[PDB]
RNA sequence: UAAGUUGGGCACUCUAAGUUGACUGCCGGUGACAAACCGGAGGAAGGUGGGGAUGACGUCAAAUCAUCAUGCCCCUUAUGAUUUGGGCUACACACGUGCUACAAUGGACAAUACAAAGGGCAGCGAAACCGCGAGGUCAAGCAAAUCCCAUAAAGUUGUUCUCAGUUCGGAUUGUAGUCUGCAACUCGACUACAUGAAGCUGGAAUCGCUAGUAAUCGUAGAUCAGCAUGCUACGGUGAAUACGU
RNA sequence: AGAACCUUACCAAAUCUUGACAUCCUUUGACAACUCUAGAGAUAGAGCCUUCCCCUUCGGGGGACAAAGUGACAGGUGGUG
């Protein structure tokens, strides 16, 4: 489950730190698989790299029901008809 | 007075059987059997040595018993009371072979054979 | 071709209830079917108060059957332990499809009317009776 | 494919456990026994060969 | 009913009657019968004056008459109003851990 | 195993054999005045024939052992007799049907007695 | 499988084991070490056709024992090559070794040695045929209980996979008071591999 | 002595290696007198006592070039390959296996008993403390008949639920925690709380079991840094059925 | 007889082409532990250190390689039971 409290990759960390210092970007190509919902990533955007190309996802104001780690299942159509 | 020995080895059961002179009775570890054998009201069978084996004259029984089931702990104090009464006096060896309850069983859980699961069952058939 | 038959009993007077405690003892536990039939036991000999060995004697008495079948059906003669273990397969099975509230009201309900001769018991002994005879027709 | 893994499991890892214990003289990935670092296929056929001084089969 | 929530079976015991609708529940059983006293008594409603005396202040803090319904239908309106990387798979009735769903017959699903 | 051919067939050879068996076995000194019922296989090789006689647990097997001589007669004048390619193979069985069906009359004094 | 090499059936009752080193938890190293010697065998395979080896394991000590084809140059003239194949078995297997050449019985009786003779003639294009006449021959003018040679594969630069068997005498298999010597090899030219099993019955 | 912890012996069991023993080896009868068959005595083992490995010739152009090797054809600045995400597991679905319930022989609560086998050196975590539990923390002994994993469940002793979609039932999701993994989301397991669908023995068809048997209820091992409704091994209760082809 | 990464054979991206790995020749040699930086990581630049350890009669071998050239090549979970 949960363990060393939130998981990061401390890399993804410096590029959103330097990113934040000045006006925020809304642009950041990233992978997005070992990092957690917490407070220092609003106001900002990720492009999660769910398999075939990172789509870009803008973060709300209310990540308690939401992780960054996947946005869209990365099962295109999730295999099936419907 | 003289004590006499005999074992039960069934069921991966062992019970060390120590007969003493007495009324005519039990102690499974120094203790009674109603309530160390869970629903054990079957010591008719266990008595039964007393009814059919040396008359009826009942002798009070010493018993160490560790391993196996308690119906097999029960079943193995019979082979030790049949093995005392046999080397009490030769004369009963041949009623004790005509009487049943003499020739050890050797019938104990055997092994497990691969296609059986958590039910002892083989496996199914390709239907439909 | 052995049977490898029980011979002792907790209640001696009676051999048939080595087999009660065999066919009742379901699920691989012993001691909560003996507790149980022993209930029907104490239940059948205080409702219409008598010794359970008449009234089960009775129904293993009454509800023996004499017509049953072994695509021709034909009616064949039954041995005595084949018969008598078929009663108390039924005997059970009346036991379990009766649903009633207590652990041995059902059963002992169920030995009570049998040694009265009428009820669903006598109802399937008449049915392999009528079942069998109407096979009689490939006798010839 | 497995040409470049019987190298990859051998190189370095990002971290304390990244790797799988492989056959060594096979290069079988599943059904491995970490006792003698062998599959499943290697075991036999070395018992087979009678390489190893345990003792043989039904035994019980 | 008159205890609280909304109705309860008459003529009960009380460990059914706080299950029978959203409330305790009888998981917390033993932590009710440690912490208050009213109990199945018989199988009949029994509930005298010494009834309820503090069995109402045990149970106080459980607030359930549509706390649970409103926690899931905020739970359900965060659902689909935000993206629903978990509601996509919510309508295919697949946890957050997961289900592998292969044999979707029609209870969960039309 | 069966076949509408193969009842014409026993019916046919029943016709016969009860002929034959009657009017034509002189030789065994114990002849029976017998009833007949005749069943073949699907590829007309094997045949049982089924009757009945009169007399004792003595006189039954007199005429059997009878019967068993006179195999070869029966076969020979019979295979003389229908234009069937192959001749089945006989054996002689008592009807026990006729004992057991009289069996089977037995226990209907059962349920008529206990419902009086 | 319907056959199964019944050597692995008779070690442990009749016959000691092919590898023998003292018992504990760190069975890996030993046989991860032990497999480089047998990788390294095939040097002294080549040009003498040892049949096989047993390794003993001592305290600190590594015994082994060979069973040459003939050991005249294998001890050398007089011990001109075995220092220096202990050397590289030192060097190999990071200790030192205490190598105890024995030639293998007198007669071609064995197994692994006919095996792989045949093994070599057959990739000489020589006739299968009359290389399995002339072994059987020579196994019963040397005097053998029951001896088999299977053979399978394209035999004689063929496509179709055939298998031919030609023994002599009482062979039993499924008796197990036999003591027999299971071998195997391989042998090709142009075409995949032709392997064959040579079975020896030797004495009851 | 709480307890085989201690002094004393290997008496019993148990414990591993030699030795008798069930081999037709004796008797009576049957059988062409023979082989053999039936019954018996002795006898634990009576007609090979039981269980397990050993699977003839071969059949399936059965499976494996993906353990490995392997002849040939092809790419060999790609048909080789370093690193990051997933994916073999998606569902209108069907399939077969396996697990869980449809129950009051039952469920729920409380005291209480019987087992063998396997692994263990940094692993097996004695006792104990804390916590809502998972588990957190400290901690004994042991290269093993010493010590641990680890308690056996049903069952015995009393009670309750009283025939309902049930004090049956946990599918379903949500909330807050635990072990391991830097990481538990496609993507581990467990816990405390709530929610409570179907299912009230299942139609034609259909599989399994011949005695310590099925069925049932527990235990251990590997697979693993952690993750078994799968597998193997061990243990407990324990029946009738085969007249007959 | 263990699918979150490694695991995996596929796709996408960052990517090299005697290649990821390994041997044969030579320039030669105990194989680089840790940090900063560009980079999603790879990888690369460096600071730093890997660093004759065994025989060494002074070489050399081997013995690992730090990087390089070389022709083979290696390689295919590419195919064919």
């Amino acid at each position: 489950s949960i363990k060393k409290g939130p998981f990061v990759d401390e890399h993804l960390m410096k590029k959103v730190e330097a990113q934040e210092g000045s006006e925020k970007k809304q642009v950041i190509k990233t992978w997005s698989r070992r990092s957690t919902i917490f407070p220092n990533f609003i106001g900002h955007t990720f492009a999660v790299y769910d398999g075939r190309k990172h789509v870009p996802v803008y973060v709300t104001e209310d990540m308690v029901g939401h992780k960054l780690g996947e946005f869209a299942p990365t099962r295109t159509f999730k295999g099936h008809v419907a | 007075q003289v004590e006499y020995r005999g074992t039960g080895r069934r069921k991966n059961s062992v019970a060390r059987v120590r007969l003493v002179p007495g009324e005519g009775n039990i102690t499974v570890n120094n203790r009674d059997v109603r309530e160390y054998l869970p629903f054990e009201s079957l010591i008719l069978d266990l008595n039964q040595p007393f009814d059919v084996t040396e008359t009826k004259g009942n002798y009070d029984v010493l018993v160490n018993v560790h391993g196996g089931g308690f119906t097999g702990q029960a079943q193995a104090i019979r082979h030790g009371i049949a093995r005392a009464l046999l080397e009490a006096d030769p004369e009963y060896r041949g009623s004790l072979k005509r009487a049943g309850l003499l020739t050890r069983d050797p019938r104990m859980k055997e092994r497990k054979k691969p296609g059986l699961k958590a039910a002892r069952r083989s496996p199914q058939f390709s239907k439909r | 071709v052995p049977k490898r038959d029980v011979l002792p009993d907790p209640i001696h007077n009676s051999k048939l209830v080595t087999k009660l405690i065999n066919k009742i003892m379901l699920d691989g536990k012993r001691g909560t079917a003996q507790r149980i039939l022993y209930s029907a036991f104490d239940l059948v000999e205080q409702r219409s108060g008598r010794d359970a060995l008449e009234v089960f004697e009775e129904a293993i008495n009454n509800i023996m059957p004499v017509l049953e079948v072994k695509n021709y059906q034909v009616p064949v003669e039954v041995r005595p332990e084949r018969r008598t273990t078929l009663g108390l397969r039924w005997l059970v099975n009346y036991a379990r499809l009766r649903g009633e509230k207590t652990m041995e009201d059902r059963l002992a309900n169920e030995i009570l009317d049998a040694a009265n001769n009428t009820g669903g018991a006598v109802k399937k002994r008449e049915d392999t009776h009528k079942m069998a005879e109407a096979n009689k027709a490939f006798a010839h | 494919a497995k040409t470049s893994m019987v190298a990859k499991q051998q190189k370095k890892q990002k971290y304390a456990v990244r790797e799988y214990t492989r056959c060594e003289r096979c290069g079988r990935p599943h059904s491995v026994y970490r006792k003698f670092k062998l599959c499943r296929i290697c075991f036999r056929e070395l018992a087979y060969k009678g390489q190893i001084p345990g003792v043989r089969k039904a035994s019980w | 009913a008159r205890i609280a929530g909304v109705d309860i079976p008459r003529e009960k015991r009380v460990v059914i009657s706080l299950t029978y609708i959203y409330g305790i529940g009888t998981s917390t059983a033993q932590k009710i019968l440690e912490e208050a006293n009213v109990s199945a008594d018989t199988r009949v409603k029994d509930l005298t004056d010494d009834e309820l005396g503090r069995i109402r202040e045990v149970v106080d803090g459980y607030k359930v008459e549509g706390d649970l319904r409103r926690e899931t239908n905020l739970n359900i309106k965060r659902l689909m109003e935000i993206s629903s990387y978990r509601g996509i798979r919510h309508r295919r009735g697949l946890p957050v851990r997961g289900q592998k769903t292969k044999n979707n017959a029609r209870t969960r699903k039309g | 195993m069966s076949s509408m051919r193969a009842e014409r067939v026993g019916e046919q050879m029943k016709k016969e054999l009860m002929d034959i068996i009657n009017n034509k076995v002189k030789d065994p000194r114990v002849g029976f005045i017998t009833i007949t019922d005749v069943v073949l296989t699907n590829d007309l090789s094997q045949a049982k024939v089924f009757l009945t006689v009169l007399g004792n647990d003595k006189e039954v097997e007199n005429t059997f052992k009878a019967l068993d001589k006179a195999k070869g007669f029966i076969k020979s004048e019979l295979g003389s007799r229908m234009r069937l390619r192959i001749m089945p193979e006989l054996m002689y069985e008592y009807d026990q049907s006729i004992e057991y069906g009289n069996k089977i009359e037995r226990m209907i004094q059962d349920l008529h007695k206990q419902d009086r | 499988g319907q056959k199964i090499n019944p050597i692995g059936l008779r070690v442990g009752i009749i016959r000691d084991w092919e590898a023998k080193w003292y018992a504990e938890k760190d069975f890996a190293s030993l046989l991860h070490e032990d497999l480089k010697i047998r990788k390294f065998i095939d040097n002294e395979l080549k040009e003498a056709s040892v049949s096989h080896v047993e390794i003993e394991r001592a305290a600190n000590r590594i015994n082994i024992a060979i069973h040459t084809g003939k050991p005249g140059m294998v001890i050398g003239k007089g011990g001109s090559e075995i220092e220096k194949l202990r050397n590289k078995l030192n060097a190999l297997t990071d200790k030192k070794v205490h190598i105890n050449v024995i030639e293998i019985k007198k007669v071609d009786l064995d197994a692994r040695l006919v095996a792989e003779n045949i093994a070599r003639q057959l990739e000489n294009r020589a006739s299968f045929r009359r290389v399995q006449k002339q072994a059987i021959t020579r196994a019963m003018k040397l005097g053998a209980k029951g001896i088999k040679t299977q053979v399978s594969g394209r035999l004689g630069g063929a496509d179709i996979a055939r298998a031919e068997q030609y023994s002599e005498g009482t062979v039993p298999l499924h008796t197990l008071r036999a003591d027999i010597d299971y071998a195997h090899a391989e042998a090709d030219t142009t075409y995949g591999k032709l392997g064959v099993k040579v079975w020896i019955y030797r004495g009851e």
